[PDB]
């Protein structure tokens, strides 16, 4: 009924301070996407809507960039980026795909 | 803060032209732009987000556009009903920001006024103060005179008026000045008047009453 | 259908403590970021305070940073504001807004709520009749109450067109006053009787009174 998979950039160990890039994918269904979220379990980070391009939400501005393509770049991680992203797909007309990657900054 | 500006504060613009408000950006704000109508009385409404879209329900008439640091809404078609205050908003960073509001006056053809008096309710003279209200009714432009005189000497620092917004359906205005007095001195004179000058008036226009007869 | 209804304001004083309560219908009030914004009288728009989907974050400008706090009861479906020390300044209207799923802007508001902070005290008003004298014209005259708001109907939401309340006026006794007037067809003055329906909340005071032309 709902074929579509996502596939991500997978689940991530970085240093404090770098830059690093999450990105997820839609395969094997041909619904549009009118509109991908990148979320925090709690927070909204970005929004890339259909035809309108990438806002992101003001309280990241400095922290994320988007891209590349449907992807995100989080710019200086600290210890608090620690935890679980989500890419939200809203497609017509199989609905809402969710891929998830979580990200562990680490301090060695 | 990101300051953003809308200026002029107002814009006076005739029924069927397109008006064009404007707002600036202190800084570079991307597209993170909306645009909200505010009527009397009433909550904002989104009329414009992400710079250019227009959310649902919104005539087509309306129509905004812009990046970086300057921004535009459009008003095609200008009607009674689209007169409000235009506020601007950035949603780049915190804090958030409106800009300061432009209202669109809708500049329609003359109307003069229509003058009523009316004296204090004896109710109300129970109590020592007599209110004498005068009523300017469904003009435009806005600009309009009202002198009081009690017994033809004309009245000073002891009135107050009032003005309603513009009209959202004939885009009017309507005014009420209010003499207050003593009852004492209310009393002690005979002839009370309003006297009315506007633009759609070829002569002044007054409106009397003698307090004690009909 | 989507519905923001407000509700705690009113008149408080300097330094004092007030709570508003905003009740969502018609949307998942637990899936939307929300907001608060406030409007001094005859001034802009400032933003107030946000909260996220759950309530982990909160974020406000410094004019009210420390003394107002938002907050959340996604249970309930309402959204609330705690606010302390109020000062003169904070006087204003104050709405609830939710944020569009599809940016980060305000989606739809409510009709607001006024709150006033001032040393002074309630005090109701005396409604009296503006009497008339082609089109006719009458009203009520609405004088001496505190704070704002007052609203005045006609027939009790009845007669509506020709209706005219003209904004309060601050009186130099620190009172407000008002008029409301209709016109009518002078042929009807003799027939279909006209009540002015006056009611000022903050001092429960309700009153009808019905204009008639004057006994002489």
């Amino acid at each position: 009924m709902m074929t579509g998979t996502i596939e991500t950039t997978g689940n991530i160990s970085a240093e404090k301070g770098g830059s690093i890039i999450l990105q997820c994918h839609l395969s094997s269904t041909t619904a549009q996407v009118t509109q991908v979220n990148w979320e925090q379990q709690d927070q909204l980070l970005a929004i890339c809507n259909a035809d309108l391009g990438w806002h992101i939400s003001p309280s990241f501005k400095d922290r994320v960039a988007p891209g590349p393509g449907l992807g995100l770049t989080l710019q200086s991680l600290t210890v608090n980026d620690t935890g679980e992203y989500f890419c939200i797909y809203h497609t017509y007309p199989d609905g809402t795909y969710t891929g998830r990657i979580f990200l562990e900054v680490l301090e060695l | 803060e990101i300051v953003m500006t809308q200026s002029p504060a107002t814009l006076s613009v005739s029924p069927g032209e397109r008006a064009t408000l404007s707002c600036k950006a202190s800084q570079d704000v991307g597209t993170s732009v909306a645009w909200y109508q505010q009527k009397p009385g009433q909550a904002p409404r989104l009329l414009i987000y992400w710079a250019s879209a227009r959310h649902t329900g919104i005539p087509a008439r309306f129509s905004g556009s812009g990046s970086g640091t300057e921004f535009t809404l459009t008003i095609s078609s200008l009607q009674s009903e689209d007169f409000a205050v235009y506020y601007c908003q950035q949603y780049s960073s915190y804090p958030l920001t409106f800009g300061g509001g432009t209202k669109v006056e809708i500049k329609r053809t003359v109307a003069a006024p229509s003058v009523f008096i009316f004296p204090p309710s004896d109710e109300q003279l129970k109590s020592g103060t007599a209110s004498v209200v005068c009523l300017l009714n469904n003009f435009y432009p806005r600009e309009a005179k009202v002198q009081w005189k009690v017994d033809n000497a004309l009245q000073s620092g002891n009135s107050q008026e009032s003005v309603t917004e513009q009209d959202s359906k004939d885009s009017t205005y309507s005014l009420s000045s209010t003499l207050t007095l003593s009852k004492a001195d209310y009393e002690k004179h005979k002839v009370y008047a309003c006297e009315v000058t506007h633009q759609g008036l070829s002569s002044p226009v007054t409106k009397s009453f003698n307090r004690g007869e009909c | 259908e989507v519905q923001l209804v407000e509700s705690g304001g009113g008149l408080v004083q300097p330094g004092g403590s007030l709570r508003l309560s905003c009740a969502a219908s018609g949307f998942t009030f637990s899936d939307y970021y929300m907001y608060w914004v406030r409007q001094a009288p005859g001034k802009g728009l400032e933003w107030v305070a946000y909260i996220t989907k759950g309530g982990g974050s909160t974020y406000y400008p410094d004019s009210v940073k420390g003394r107002f706090t938002i907050s959340r009861d996604n249970a309930k479906n309402t959204l609330y504001l705690q606010m302390n020390s109020l000062r003169a300044e904070d006087t204003a209207v104050y709405y609830c807004a939710r944020q569009t799923n599809y940016d980060f802007t305000m989606d739809y508001w409510g009709q607001g709520t006024l709150v006033t902070v001032s040393s002074a005290s309630t005090k109701g008003p005396s409604v009296f009749p503006l009497a008339p004298s082609g089109t006719a014209a009458l009203g009520c005259l609405v004088k001496d109450y505190f704070p704002e708001p007052v609203t005045v109907s006609w027939n009790s939401g009845a007669l509506t067109s020709g209706v005219h309340t003209f904004p309060a006026v601050l009186q130099s006794s620190g009172l407000y006053s008002l008029s409301s007037v209709v016109t009518v067809p002078s042929s009807s003055l003799g027939t279909q009787t006209y009540i002015c329906n006056v009611n000022h909340k903050p001092s429960n005071t309700k009153v009808d009174k019905k204009v008639e032309p004057k006994s002489c």
